[PDB]
């Protein structure tokens, strides 16, 4: 266990106020709703909490953005079926436990609800309360997740405008290793409903929704059949020797569904 | 008809379908060969207990049982007229309650959407032709 | 003195079982659930069942099993958790007629009866409840959690306590009466004031208990099953014989 | 021991919403109504339906909205007033025989639900309540204001707690029975305790809310609109085609 | 869970606990009880000379808690079911071939003949089949 790491990057302060959940959306949701009060307990991996930092990436990558939501969660993804309206704020955490030999920073901002999506360039992803962290970090780098709105509840379909989460690539990747490999550090994102999380009104549980993650079906590809002729399929292969961006028109589908 | 699996032997193979209520038909689907002729030209058409697609969405997801039987429901997706509600065994066969005496054809441009589970003893509304 | 009343209600009489009182030094969490499930009736997934007049008395119109499997609620719960325990409240309403002369029998038997088949004279020995098919409001039942385990595991094999319903006296008609009138007849299930799950685990599926959703498929956007081409027609002819005996297409709903 | 009633009644239970709490420093004014206003169920002006033996079980009767459009009461004051807030209470009344076997369930499913096809296992979800077509005396709901803004304008494209009525077991008849005998139905609502409007406008109209007027002209004494000829006769041919594509003379009832 | 790094230097110790349904399992039967599942959840990123190429080895070591207990004394039992497979102490010289009745003339390797034969005889499981 070595100590020339950066143990001395704990949840920093960040500029903001703390923010009211549930408290405002009491006496306006219909009925009584908690939830189980073990799913405050353990940090559990987001669906979409998985990046990685290679040494080809400049600065300015977004390395993740995700909407402050029930999707940051499998228990909160999986009962916002069931219920339609969310309050509250979550509390995420960052595993960026690289090699004592890399070196880099990454800063993660608080994007406030209804600020322009798109470019967020790198000379303005500091302007938000941001947290600043380095690639080597032994302790999981805590931060909140506040619940910026101006109506009293989020509906549970996706389009709502809230707090975004961007993880911007600040200084480029780089190790002082003697010799030949360069690491890629694979960093994780957990995270857990805050104290204050509240669903709003119980609803029929419905599969056919947002979020509720992809599936796929357990069949051999030895079973199943070709897209582009009638026949079975015979083994995949990889092969850099062949037509490496081609143009066909059958078995292209999107994945959702058109 | 049963081929001959072995040449002249017998060989365990699947049970047939059954058994229905009283006033209950088997539901089948339908395609035509390619059959080699001399004068007749009725399009053979054979005729399965379920399609496939209905044989892949099962064993992809291996669903539980629950009860006997499975209640069907033949929505018309164009303007949302119910054409025929129709109990899916266990088995895997659609029966539909027809008390008339003639083929009854239906549209092939509807959803099968599921309802419920049943017993097996449930009565279905008849159809009309 | 002391008046008797003919007319007395109804209303089985129950001793209080534990739920999470026993349960809790042997399971690692006991979570509990929204305390608005226990507020709203809400359909069983086996929750249909008809009393034709061509059934004899006897029959058993149906025969659920107390579990999470009897709620919509509960069954997207009980994906995550491990175990559960406690007791449902069922509750069954009828559409009848005036016309219609009947009765139905819901009694409560418990685990390990030995499931042979059970006659009239011996469905009514269990905690029941009589009604007829001409009432209007909705009857309900405790359904209880008699068990010899501490929790039930959501692996249903284990035995609980099942509900099953009979015809007492047989539905006859005082018109004339069409044979096609059947009363139809739908189950709607809550939990009792003492349910709990037990573990967290990640939501799964597959399971049991999803509910069998079909493929959005056209039949003519299909493949037929016994030859390389796709479907054209959609019959029923009662001239077939009934009973073929297929090899290729036929397959469970299980997967199997 | 404890007994348990088959027979508990009914009566969907809620957790009181507040009214002129929240939104009063927000409002510019909070203005009371008339207090008895509060006491009679008066009739809707969306309140009709008719159930027809040939109405699939699944069809959806009416829908509903939560607004000031509920009330010939407050639909009159809400010309004056620029936004509401709070709870109206519902009630449907059911002209049927007892020869009709049915049932509906009247939900109550809120505001931003995705508006797509409700089946009859997901209508029971919602706070609901059963109801029969034989049944005599009316039955009530509340209508509660879930929402996520502090008031509402009287301009009705925000969304607000809609009450959907699905059939739920199929209308059919013990008799032979008449395919024309459709089961009327009304229904009739007034505010709960916590209704108040917001800040006090002329009246104008226009609007919504109006109700629609038509102008008293007997036909003889009117114009063709494809034609400058007066109006003549009066008759319903089903042997012409029953889809003209004219084009002069066709209108919206919303003036485009 | 715990989510333990891969360079600490002190064991990591964690309890196991009895979440059970019944009131004492049974020790001549194999029933559920609860598991340790370990999974790589970061991938290793080290150096490595030209060889070997750096595995991390991992081992698991138990003791019972202060509340384990056994119930009831009996006599005991050889079959079991803990047991390790032990061989017959014998030479393979002093054996017999599986195939044909001869004794044993040595035993080796050969990658050239048939990998993966189909032999009939000679074939049993180590659970006695």
């Amino acid at each position: 266990s070595g100590q020339d790491l950066v143990p001395a990057a704990v949840e920093q302060a960040v500029p903001i106020q703390p923010v009211a959940g549930a408290a405002l959306a009491a006496p306006a949701a219909g009925q009584i709703n908690q939830i189980d009060p073990w799913i405050f307990q353990n940090f559990v991996q987001c669906p979409l909490g998985e990046f990685s930092i290679s040494p080809r990436n400049t600065p300015g990558e977004i390395l993740f953005d995700l909407a402050l939501g029930p999707g940051l969660n499998p228990y909160l993804a999986h009962l916002s079926a069931m219920y339609t309206g969310w309050v509250g704020n979550m509390e995420v955490q960052l595993v960026l436990a690289g090699n004592a030999f890399t070196a880099g920073k990454v800063v993660v901002a608080l994007v406030p609800p209804y600020f322009p999506k798109g470019s967020l360039t790198t000379a303005q992803i500091t302007c938000f309360p941001h947290v600043m962290c380095d690639v080597r970090t032994l302790e999981p780098i805590q931060l909140p997740l506040l619940d910026v709105r101006r109506v009293l509840w989020h509906a549970t379909q996706d389009q709502e405008e809230s707090m975004r989460l961007v993880c911007m690539l600040y200084t480029p990747l780089r190790t002082n290793s003697p010799g030949d490999e360069s690491f890629v550090v694979s960093g994780r994102l957990l995270s857990k409903p805050a104290a204050d999380f509240n669903f709003v009104y119980l609803t029929p549980p419905i599969e056919r929704t947002i979020y509720r993650m992809v599936d796929l079906p357990v069949i051999q590809p030895r079973l199943c059949t070709h897209a582009r002729w009638p026949a079975p399929v015979y083994g995949l292969l990889v092969d850099p020797s062949l037509p490496s961006n081609p143009q066909w028109q059958n078995g292209r589908v999107h994945v959702d569904g058109t | 008809t049963i081929p001959e699996y072995n040449d002249g032997l017998l060989v365990p193979l699947a049970p047939p379908i059954g058994p229905f209520l009283p006033g209950e038909v088997l539901l089948r689907f339908r395609t035509y060969m390619r059959q080699i002729d001399t004068a007749d030209a009725a399009a053979e058409a054979i005729d399965c207990a379920l399609p496939q697609e209905f044989v892949s969405w099962f064993a992809s997801n291996a669903f539980t049982v629950q009860s006997e039987a499975l209640l069907l429901r033949y929505r018309n997706t164009l303007t949302g007229q119910l054409l025929f509600e129709c109990k899916l065994y266990n088995e895997g066969y659609i029966a539909l309650s027809y008390s008339g005496s003639g083929p009854l054809t239906f549209p092939t441009d509807g959803i099968f959407e599921v309802v419920s589970w049943v017993p097996r003893l449930y009565q279905l509304a008849s159809v009309g032709s």
